[PDB]
RNA sequence: CUCGUUAAGGAACUCGGCAAAAUGACCCCGUAACUUCGGGAGAAGGGGUGCUGACUUCGGUCAGCCGCAGUGAAUAGGCCC
RNA sequence: CGCGGUGCAUUAGCUAGUUGGUGAGGUAACGGCUCACCAAGGCCACGAUGCAUAGCCGACCUGAGAGGGUGAUCGGCCACACUGGGACUGAGACACGGCCCAGACUCCUACGGGAGGCAGCAGUAGGGAAUCUUCGGCAAUGGACGAAAGUCUGACCGAGCAACGCCGCGUGAGUGAAGAAGGUUUUCGGAUCGUAAAACUCUGUUGUUAGAGAAGAACAAGGACGUUAGUAACUGAACGUCCCCUGACGGUAUCUAACCAGAAAGCCACGGCUAACUACGUGCCAGCAGCCGCGGUAAUACGUAGGUGGCAAGCGUUGUCCGGAUUUAUUGGGCGUAAAGCGAGCGCAGGCGGUUUCUUAAGUCUGAUGUGAAAGCCCCCGGCUCAACCGGGGAGGGUCAUUGGAAACUGGGAGACUUGAGUGCAGAAGAGGAGAGUGGAAUUCCAUGUGUAGCGGUGAAAUGCGUAGAUAUAUGGAGGAACACCAGUGGCGAAGGCGGCUCUCUGGUCUGUAACUGACGCUGAGGCUCGAAAGCGUGGGGAGCAAACAGGAUUAGAUACCCUGGUAGUCCACGCCGUAAACGAUGAGUGCUAAGUGUUGGAGGGUUUCCGCCCUUCAGUGCUGCAGCAAACGCAUUAAGCACUCCGCCUGGGGAGUACGACCGCAAGGUUGAAACUCAAAGGAAUUGACGGGGGCCCGCACAAGCGGUGGAGCAUGUGGUUUAAUUCGAAGCAACG
RNA sequence: GCCUAAGGUGGGAUAGAUGAUUGGGGUGAAGUCGUAACAAGGUAGCCGUAUCGGAAGGUGCGGCUGGAUCACCUCCU
RNA sequence: GGAGGUAUGACAA
């Protein structure tokens, strides 16, 4: 471009965006608007717990939960690990991160936080999946 | 048209240098005369001569080669394009190739080198580097 | 039967707002969707109107006065989706 | 008051005390600050107005820097005090813990009436992913008041909670083997956990206990003296020197001594990117996963165990910012084929601009002066047992400001010149365009005769037409459309596009000429115009061709390809549409840069009886090709090379040229033009293979030419199913089945 | 008495949430229907437009080569 | 010698 062009219209950068828009918003019941807040984790209520079939190179029953967030955005997350204490209406805590198998799951569920029971008999990579030491 | 006869002069030099021609002829102006004299007395050219004709003084150049083959000039480049003109201060005077080339500057004193400018503590418009 | 008033409410009447009531003249402001760009439109919605002196450059205007009320009575669209 | 700092034009108009003036009023003060009167001005594409967003800054994080992002703690300016308004008091408010009023919200009432406003420090509820004790003292420092003691002070000093962060020390150290047991593994020999352990020697950072016990404190007042200038004179004021007393923290820091190795290490990862490997279980399930991707009976990728590696009182994970990302390229990118050159032109505004004298000094360069607070970054110092931290000093920081010079360059102004641009003279070419008419060939139809059984069509046929005279043949006539040869990577035009012939009107281009103007030019958003074919409106017309459609065929089907018919439409005039593989898939302009060859229109020259040939030169139009360019293909004086000016355009693929909005349109739909969500690819060029209902060459019981068989019967044998207690297992196109 | 906040009424503007129903879009190991494109993809393909049709797509008009094959002219080597 | 025009094939591996 010519410098005249670059003054008549400047370089307008490639607009960016997040891999987790649901975490980057909030809600005040008074004015009832999306409040933009950069929150690492959130709370939600599992509105469904089920299984899904992953993409073609893989084959499995991937455990998901559809969840109703504090900010009233409904979100599909993954239940990592082996086993869960979850049901519909079960309070849950959510963190970010894709699950490359299904597309519609941009989020993960956290273990050891709330009604989510810690994983059972997991001794390695233990902070992850949230289960206390075997003494 | 000729919106930049200085850069036309520089590019004509570059083209003749790439084909390894021996001389040049150019419709001249006083700034071209200054630049040609600087190159003459800095070692990038063998010789330069003038021609007076009614429309405009022609200036002819006689280029320089270490051998039949080797070139003294490698490439030039104008910085004040003029679409974005380059004015610089006595500290922001460029140093072409750490002193192995030369920048050509115009100042209150006149058309001079980065040597003289960075010595006198003046600056001005930069119009050409020479690798 | 033809008329006139009516407390509070106000279509609960009724097949159904039937009938009656309300609006109604003039000046000014302002006037939507839609549209065959002509209209819709007097849309809607509002305000003002009497008398007496000054004032205009002749209609506007200012001040004052009286009344519950000033097209003071009669005659003149109910409107919108 | 200058200047500066955020997004949208899918926001182009905005204002009316608004703009200015004459008066008057008003404020601490200027002024439309306010009122009247007079006038209609004023702001804006250098982005006004509107919408959204936001306290600004020093500074903080990152970065080579340019820059980006943030505005927490500390400091500065601003604004607010339940929401809105208004004043009073006062030097100072239109006042957090003041007043009045309106509103919302709550509280106490004896039910008559009152009262309140934590975004002060703590603290409660709620929201939330989540961020503190309803602590002590005014000893310090600072502030109000007071003559002073002193009173007040949730400012502030301190303490408390939180591994929230940065720094520091720990969690013992020495000796101790071809190496205890046990764990894991094993090639069953051994290997590793491993000098790690046990054992012996030492220590007490730390911890427990007991003693000693700082600074931070300066003071003020008070008791004493002394000096000054004021004194009629002493108290007294100012100044100096002694005495006097003052600590929440806290009996904490700190120091000493006694004692115990004793009470004190975990987190993540180990397929590659990435440092770090085996065993068992599991078997595309369980699960892993930042990306590539692991897992389907032998998983260094799941889970566990052992082992190792990186960090360490932390580790890991999410979320946010920067960088890498030159992935918005000023530094610092591109547009022939990958993303992208608007379809093309005419031109307002702006951007840029030939040579040159003089002038200025807006830009530019430059000296000095001031300021850029402190804290912070950085450099040198110094104190905290070092370090963090703390303090001192310095440095730097501004597209900063005033003054003072230069002026080379850009700009401003007064000129001057002709090369650029254009006018004039004379010539050249041309499907250049619009209007008008005219033509011969051919088809179709009609008429007249000849003549009579098929014509037409196909891979096959068939539908059809034809005995009522077909086809065909010969002579005319009507009607429409297109122009054989010439005709050519030839010509013109900005493009689209334009081929018969003549005439009317008209445009641009080229060559010389060197008379004339004398930089007048180029680009050109936004606008205006033109603009293939299809298509729309009105009315004509309609020969042939031909969507739709019909029928015949084909086909598994055939809403198609084939055939026979055939409507709109194709054509004319006007008005709309405004799209294209609108392509040289290459914007316009200018200049420079080997050569070769043809060719179109010219000009000049040297010959030639002219013709013609040759040399030079301009403007185009093709091919080959050097340099250079290119990812390659390819380009190369008709650039995709070197350069400069301007415009348009791109920032992965899809969603999507969609939606919303606006404009345009009779309508169809066009122009502008996203996001959500989704993938880790999409793509370009080229290479090797393979393939081809692609070509060429060749060969083979491959076909052809032939002979004899299998498939049909019966039996033998093998195979598949099926039955079976079992009918053992294997073999499955050629290449399993005597 | 002027000025005046709040308030009421009125018609508009603007931004968002929700909305029966509907439209296409994207993703999802082994569902269905054809086989449109890639070779001459078996009718060369694609671009624009119109029209048709279950669907790809087909047909007409115009354009392009980002078109394979055999047969002529012009050009260059 | 070369250029311009003149029917179907499960998913993964
Ligand atoms: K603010
Ligand atoms: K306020
Ligand atoms: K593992
Ligand atoms: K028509
Ligand atoms: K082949
Ligand atoms: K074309
Ligand atoms: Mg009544
Ligand atoms: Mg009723
Ligand atoms: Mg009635
Ligand atoms: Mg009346
Ligand atoms: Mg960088
Ligand atoms: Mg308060
Ligand atoms: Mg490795
Ligand atoms: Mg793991
Ligand atoms: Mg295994
Ligand atoms: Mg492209
Ligand atoms: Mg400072
Ligand atoms: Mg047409
Ligand atoms: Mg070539
Ligand atoms: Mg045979
Ligand atoms: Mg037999
Ligand atoms: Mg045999
Ligand atoms: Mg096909
Ligand atoms: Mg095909
Ligand atoms: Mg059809």
């Amino acid at each position: 471009p010519t410098i005249n062009q670059l003054v008549r219209k400047p370089r307008k950068s490639k607009v960016e965006k997040s891999d987790s828009p649901a975490l980057n918003k909030g809600y005040n019941s008074f004015k009832k608007t999306q409040t933009n807040v950069n929150s690492p984790q959130k709370r939600g209520v599992c509105t469904r717990v089920g299984t899904m079939t992953p993409k073609k190179p893989n084959s499995a029953l991937r455990k998901y939960a559809r969840v109703r967030l504090s900010n009233l955005i409904e979100v599909t997350a993954y239940i990592p690990g082996i086993g869960h204490n979850l049901q519909e209406h079960s309070v849950v805590l959510l963190r970010g991160g894709r699950v490359k198998d299904l597309p519609g799951v941009r989020y993960h569920i956290v273990r050891g936080a709330l009604d989510t029971a810690g994983v059972n008999d997991r001794k390695q990579s233990r902070s992850k999946y949230g289960t206390k030491r075997p003494k | 048209v000729m919106t930049d006869p200085i850069a036309d002069f520089l590019t004509r030099i570059r083209n003749a240098n790439m084909v390894k021609h021996e001389t040049l002829e150019v419709p001249a102006s006083k700034i071209k005369r200054d630049i040609a004299e600087i190159l003459k007395r800095e070692g990038f050219i063998r010789d330069v001569e003038y021609i007076e004709d009614d429309k405009q003084g022609v200036i002819r150049v006689f280029l320089k080669y270490g051998k039949n083959e080797e070139r003294v000039i490698t490439n030039l480049k104008r910085i004040s394009k003029p679409g974005l003109r380059a004015y610089v201060k006595a500290d922001e005077v460029p140093k072409v190739l750490n002193g192995l080339g030369i920048a050509i500057i115009s100042t209150s004193e006149g058309v001079i080198t980065d040597k003289e400018a960075r010595a006198k503590n003046i600056g001005g418009e930069v119009i050409a580097y020479v690798w």
